[PDB]
RNA sequence: UUUUUUUUU
């Protein structure tokens, strides 16, 4: 799927861009920097009318 | 089949037709296919309230109306047996059938409708072959012929037949391929409820009202006019709303006045207060008669989620992507923050936190969405406080903090001003000339203040005259848009309604957001303020107390009444709960968290300090606040036509205020509770008249419904079952979610009321009968001579 | 009563009802009920009396309140809970019905769950009920300190307040205190023992019972009757612990026990009828199953059977004597109903406890002692003028005297006479000849046939020529100045507040010396400091002291 | 076989 191909793009890129570290959960964490942001895509599709 | 015949079976039998008055049709008063005669059926389905009997019945050609005062509402009225035999007087409900009167014994007045259908000798039954004559119909179709009254009054069986489109409103999904998915769902419930609404609000226009003219504090023109006790009860008006007095007739030409309400009824005067906006119309202080009132609908609540919505299916830069596919419900792996946390959690000069607190604090700091679910009395305020003001110390950002309730909102802003922050609050403009306890922290309070050169001069010209010319009122709108402007790029923090997040005036994008009580609030009443582009969103609310009300019925059943907080939860998110209590007697608390909470609710108090000593209140054990009172009585219909009342259980909640006065608790420690609003309606003027000491020292005492009391606590409340019923059937009372808001609302002590038997049949409430009967509280009798009840409360297999 | 009568009624209508079959949590939430109110009348009640003060008429103070609520809270809650526990275990187990015994056995696992949570209940009231009064208020003065411990008291920190601690001494009857709670004490241990000894008939599935069950519920009536020691309704409560499991002679002890103190038991005089009067009573037949079983295994085992011959064949002659219409044949006054001839049971009796005394000397003492309170029961039996002088008594009671004087000269002939010098550790045979002439001291009627008996005389005469001529010390001699002791004996407390001693034993001039001086009250029940604790030689060098000054003071006017 | 409350340019 489309939705489905930007979520591991976004992810990967993620991955990419930040640290890896290990939670107290042991559930694998990135650590990422406050004042850098990461906006996901959105596409085009069909919107509802009133 | 003639005009005497019933509208639903055409029974011609004048001993079994009776006449409606709004309507002018004949009803009949059997039970066949239904679980109720159907006159009342109709009365209640079509608000209709009066009837007239046939003329050749035994009683003749009249119109039921009341012997003492006239009302004509046959709810009310009901047959006293004279002391004189064979005289039958017609009484209503209140005050007549209450103020003894010694030509008549009332204590054997029974309600014109018993078991959901009326007397047999005001109308007999009808005999066994005019009941096989007359044709069948099941309730479905009488309420589908009844829909249709309302549009064309000839309708009959035969006649609709009518496949009007009911589309299957798409039930909401979990996980959305994309927000315009999201938008595409969500949508037609919201029209629906804009729609019907409106057709609520606009259908309340007050006519023929009479209206007293005065002069207000700041020179304007009030509008005090009163109304029926029933009308008033039946208005569903907040403080500050804007509707039209407009005045059409010879006395004075045409007005129109648009003004706010400052005052409503309240147990001291039922006087409706609307302070009018200055007009260059007077308006005639003349006048005080002939007046009406319309309402002025608003889809500005709707329309600006509307708008929130589309901004979250097109803008890009709305929401950040973690929190974009975590709304959508998209797996995506967990992320964490480079923050340095602070050396000690609590803030000195502050409250001291707890280990559950601090966990709530430190894991709060770190992740950009997590929920936090607090069970009542344990303080949620101070942890929201600390956590915005240690992310604003952390960022050094514009925060923004959000509730559905304005009463909230007003308590968050008192705490977090109490922390030393800067905080505005953004009144609605309709609320601006409502006060409240942060009145000062007010942002049109600010610009007023804060107003320098010609904006001072501009504001008093406002105040004095009224009205501006077109370009100083374009300078003054700008101007005060600078200064608001100012006022928010300085400011730390700001106050707002999970609806005002809508408001142009936030234009400026906000990164950090507090939603409180969000399962209070829908799911779009939460998504407002999440789509101006914050990266940081934490949500606070308890998914076990009373969340949203829809009136829409469909959008209810669809899930509209689902909130984001449940959504989230039922997503997979695992919330921090907070494990102590420090406001009800743990033998009070004992019940509550083991079946909601799974008993891992622990006492933060002792049993000394929620016990008072030399208590003279007959518990049934001494050293246990808490007993089970058992009442046999039957409940009725008020003046509504929807709601209950009980009589019994009203004269008993008397005896115990009583008792628990001369036990020396002052009324504002105690408080009764209804879950229906006729039952507190009656209990109102039942105190008020009855009150055996002085009735100032009874209504000190606030009354009001569980869900009004709701997030509110007091040292005594008394829970009034009221539902005793033939058939065992309660109604609305089935869901938990009502029990539990209602017992956690005493800290002291507890007393139930209510017929046991009718209540045996739930299983909940069956397990509450377990608890109170092995526990030595399940009593019966007078309160002075209680002995224990012998119910058979389980179910013999 | 005008309060409590309703919930007499309202208990009464829950067993009629039937509904604790299925619903036990309306019996808990009712036991609670009950044991909050009659614990707040208990507290009203002790409150009340207290703020009275020492200068009030004794005659306005209520004693009986208290007792009247507990006596209550017993026969009226509790006793009729465990009589509907008694009918409904009796209903199941004895089922005629041919059902599967598997749902016996799970309705007798209902039993043991809901009578440990009902039995726990109660005891935790009555606990409740001792710790409470043990820790508002000071009890030392009155208690013995091994009650104290006993019921585990002395873990119980006391909060009592300075000012709060009532300065009431050890026997100061004027305080009205000095009183209730003994008697609060007394009926808790009495009623917590009864609850013991039920709850043992409970749990055990079959009907034969032992004696190493009831130790708990022994142990809890003998600190009851030390509590208390002028309540013959707590012997009596012994006696028929006793009495279900087959031990008679020592039953028979205590219901005499029972009724002859200064406050009789009617239970135990019912009882004893039973035993002895009502010849269609099943207990009567009992002993008669009991006593031929006797004779058959003395005639036939392989062993002569000393024990139980020493007591139910002496459990024989005693009735043969007492009672001679129901037991001697009409046919054949010298034989009982079973055929047993009497010289022979009595022969048997003669040679087997003057050969198996040592081993069973506890038993001859019981014999002693209801022989001694026989002649007072049958002259209280009179329904005719009561007996003054020896010419009133009828044949009867002379016959009881000459049988009565028969044993005791034979076996102070026997027994005392041969094991005095041998065993000093056994204080019961000086003890013996003490009760001996205290008893015949204390009524002036048997010391004058006591002289006109030669048996009895001659006996003593010799026990006393066998006492001189031994000579136990160097300094005992024949004096008429009454020995002193610090403390009371053994037999002083087992024979305390009985009549024919005159409730005492006089036989030591001490009573007002103890009360004088320390720890007067744990004294007079036999447990001193251990300091002042002699050893027995020392003890029997007194008894023979008191014993010889008062046989020359009865021989003297032989 | 359901009647209660939140919000509002």
């Amino acid at each position: 799927d489309k939705s489905f191909r930007e979520s591991e793009k976004f992810n990967n890129m993620m991955l990419k861009n930040g640290t890896k570290e290990e939670s107290e959960n042991g559930r694998e964490i990135i650590r990422t920097n406050f004042n850098k942001t990461v906006y996901a895509s959105r596409g085009t599709g069909e919107l509802w009318s009133p | 089949a003639s005009d005497n015949s019933c509208a639903y079976c055409g029974i011609d039998s004048a001993k079994c037709v009776i006449k409606c008055n709004s309507c002018k049709k004949w009803f009949c008063n059997t039970k066949n296919g239904t679980s109720s005669s159907h006159i009342v059926n109709h009365l209640v389905l079509s608000h209709h309230n009066v009837v007239s009997l046939h003329p050749d019945s035994d009683l003749g050609d009249t119109v039921l109306e009341c012997y003492n005062c006239g009302r004509k509402n046959v709810f009310l009225l009901g047959f006293v047996s004279a002391k004189s035999e064979a005289v039958v007087v017609l009484l209503c409900r209140i005050p007549c059938a209450q103020t003894k009167n010694a030509n008549w014994d009332t204590d054997q007045w029974q309600p014109l409708i018993e078991d959901r259908q009326l007397l047999s000798w005001v109308a007999e039954q009808p005999t066994e072959e005019e009941k096989l004559k007359a044709r069948l119909i099941t309730p479905s179709q009488i309420s589908k012929l009844e829909a249709k009254w309302r549009s064309n009054k000839d309708a009959t069986i035969n006649d609709i037949d009518a496949p009007e489109e009911q589309e299957a409103i798409p039930p909401l999904l979990l996980r959305y391929q994309d927000a315009y998915e999201y938008q595409r769902s969500y949508g037609p419930l919201i029209k629906l409820e804009a729609d019907y609404d409106k057709q609520l609000k606009e259908s309340q226009a007050l006519e023929h009202i009479s209206v007293s003219w005065s002069l207000a504090l700041n020179n304007r023109h009030l509008a005090s006019f009163t109304l029926s006790t029933f009308e008033s009860n039946e208005l569903k008006v907040a403080i500050g709303d804007e509707m039209i007095l407009w005045y059409s007739g010879m006395q004075h030409p045409d007005w129109e006045g648009r003004g706010y309400i400052v005052r409503l009824p309240n147990s001291f005067q039922d006087t409706f207060t609307l302070e009018l906006k200055p007009s260059k119309t007077p308006p005639p202080t003349h006048l005080t008669t002939g007046f009406t009132a319309e309402f002025i609908w608003k889809g500005t609540s709707y329309d600006r989620m509307q708008d929130a919505l589309k901004k979250f299916a097109i803008d890009k830069k709305s929401i950040s992507g973690y929190l974009y596919y975590k709304i959508l419900g998209h797996q995506v792996v967990d992320i964490s923050f480079d923050v340095p946390l602070p050396k000690e959690f609590s803030i000195p000069n502050f409250a001291q936190l707890n280990s559950s607190q601090s966990n709530a604090v430190s894991h709060v700091l770190q992740r950009p969405l997590s929920l936090i679910q607090g069970p009542p009395g344990t303080g949620k305020t101070v942890t929201s406080a600390t956590i915005v003001y240690h992310l604003s110390k952390i960022h050094k950002d514009r925060i923004l903090v959000c509730a559905p309730s304005n009463v909230a909102v007003d308590h968050l802003a008192a705490k977090l001003r109490d922390l030393g922050l800067k905080v505005v609050r953004l009144t609605a403009k309709s609320r601006e000339d409502v006060e409240s306890s942060v009145s000062n922290l007010a942002l049109h309070n600010l610009v007023g203040r804060g107003a320098k050169g010609e904006l001072k001069n501009l504001l008093k010209l406002k105040d004095e005259v009224g009205e501006l010319s077109a370009s100083d009122t374009k300078r003054f709108v700008k101007l005060v848009r600078k200064t608001e402007a100012e006022i928010l790029n300085k400011a730390d923090v700001v106050c707002c309604t999970c609806v005002g997040a809508g408001d142009k005036r936030l234009d400026t994008k906000f990164r950090t957001v507090l939603i409180d009580e969000s399962t209070q609030a829908s799911e779009p009443e939460c998504l407002i303020p999440i789509v101006k582009g914050a990266k940081q969103v934490i949500l606070v609310g308890d998914h076990q107390q009373l969340g949203p009300v829809i009136l829409e019925r469909k959008a209810a059943d669809a899930g509209l009444k689902q909130s984001l907080f449940e959504r989230l939860i039922s997503l997979g998110h695992v919330p921090i709960r907070l494990e102590v209590q420090y406001r009800m007697n743990p033998y009070l608390s004992e019940f509550p968290s083991n079946m909601f909470y799974e008993g891992s609710l622990q006492n933060g108090v002792t049993i000394e300090q929620r016990t008072v000593p030399n208590s003279k209140f007959p518990w049934p054990i001494r050293g246990i606040p808490m007993m089970f009172w058992a009442n046999y009585g039957r409940e009725e219909i008020s003046a509504n036509g929807t709601s209950f009342l009980n009589r019994i259980e009203a004269m008993n909640c008397e005896r115990i205020i009583t008792k628990l006065f001369r036990d020396g608790v002052k009324p504002e420690q105690i408080g009764v509770i209804t879950p229906y609003e006729g039952q507190r309606a009656y209990i109102l003027q039942y105190m008020q008249m009855n009150g055996s000491l002085d009735k100032d020292l009874y209504i000190k005492v606030e009354v009001a419904s569980v869900d009004a009391f709701q997030g509110r606590e007091k040292d005594y409340i008394i829970l009034s079952c009221v539902r005793a019923n033939e058939q065992q059937a309660i109604g609305f009372l089935r869901d938990p979610r009502r029990l539990n808001v209602g017992l956690t609302r005493a800290k002291y002590g507890l007393v139930i009321l209510g017929n046991p038997r009718s209540l045996a049949r739930n299983t909940l409430w069956n397990h509450l009968l377990i608890h109170f009967r092995e526990k030595g509280c399940l009593v019966e009798g007078t309160l002075d001579n209680l002995q224990l009840c012998t119910v058979q409360l389980v179910r013999p297999q | 009563p005008t309060a409590f009568n309703g919930i007499k009624s309202q208990l009464n209508s829950i067993l009629k009802s039937n509904q604790l079959f299925q619903d036990y949590a309306l019996l808990n939430g009712f036991l609670a009920f009950v044991h909050s109110k009659l614990n707040a009348a208990i507290l009203t009640s002790i409150e009340s009396q207290c703020g009275k003060s020492f200068a009030a008429d004794l005659d306005s103070f209520d004693q009986s309140s208290i007792s009247s609520i507990l006596d209550f809270s017993w026969e009226s809650v509790h006793y009729p809970i465990f009589k509907w526990f008694q009918m409904w275990r009796n209903y199941i187990l004895f089922e005629k019905e041919n059902k599967k015994q598997q749902t016996k056995f799970i309705d007798f696992r209902k039993m043991n769950s809901k009578m440990l949570k009902f039995f726990k209940t109660v005891q935790n009231f009555y606990v409740n009920v001792i710790n409470t009064v043990y820790k508002k208020y000071d009890i030392s003065v009155l208690l013995p300190k091994r009650i104290i411990q006993d019921l585990k008291l002395s873990d119980i920190e006391n909060t009592t307040n300075v000012g709060d601690i009532l300065a009431v001494k050890t026997f100061n009857s004027s305080s009205p205190l000095a009183h209730l709670i003994p008697t609060l004490f007394h009926r808790c241990l009495l009623f917590l023992g009864t609850a013991y000894r039920y709850k043992t008939l409970l749990e055990e599935i079959s009907n034969k019972y032992s004696i190493s069950n009831f130790k708990k519920s022994l142990d809890f009536f003998r600190l009851a009757s030390l509590v208390l020691p002028s309540a013959g309704e707590t012997y009596s409560q012994a006696g028929a612990i006793f009495l279900q499991t087959g031990n008679l002679g020592i039953a028979v002890f205590n219901f005499v026990k029972g009724m002859m103190t200064k406050m009789p038991s009617p239970v135990s005089i019912k009882n004893f009828g039973a035993l002895m009067v009502d010849n269609k009573s099943s207990l009567n037949r009992s002993l008669h199953t009991t006593i031929m079983n006797t004779y058959l295994q003395e005639s036939k085992g392989p062993r002569t059977p000393a024990k139980e011959i020493l007591e139910f064949y002496f459990l024989g002659l005693f009735g043969s004597v007492w009672s001679p219409t129901s037991w001697r044949d009409d046919t054949k006054p010298n034989q009982l109903n079973n055929g047993i001839k009497l010289r022979h049971l009595e022969n048997a009796l003669y040679e087997t406890m003057s050969a198996r005394y040592l081993n069973n000397i506890k038993t001859i003492f019981h014999n002693l002692i209801i022989t001694i309170g026989g002649f007072h029961l049958l002259l209280k039996r009179r329904s005719d003028v009561s007996a003054k002088t020896l010419k009133d008594l009828r044949s009867n009671e002379l016959d009881y005297l000459n049988f009565a004087f028969k044993y005791i000269a034979h076996i102070l002939n026997d027994i005392v006479k041969e094991s005095w010098s041998e065993n000093p550790e056994v204080s019961e045979i000086l003890g013996m000849v003490r009760i001996i002439n205290c008893w015949i001291k204390a009524n002036p009627m048997v010391l004058q046939y006591s002289q006109s008996n030669l048996e009895f005389v001659n006996a003593l005469a010799y026990l006393i020529n066998d006492i001189v001529k031994k000579k136990p010390s160097p300094s005992f001699s024949i004096t008429e100045h009454i020995p002193k002791r610090t403390y009371w004996f053994e037999e002083d407390l087992m024979v305390k507040g009985l009549s024919f001693v005159n409730f005492q034993l006089s036989d030591f001039d001490d009573y007002e010396k103890i009360l004088e001086m320390d720890h007067s009250l744990d004294r007079l029940i036999g447990n001193p400091p251990l300091c002042d604790k002699l050893s027995a030689s020392s003890e029997m060098l007194l008894r023979l002291q008191a014993v010889v000054n008062i046989s020359s003071q009865l021989l003297q006017n032989n």
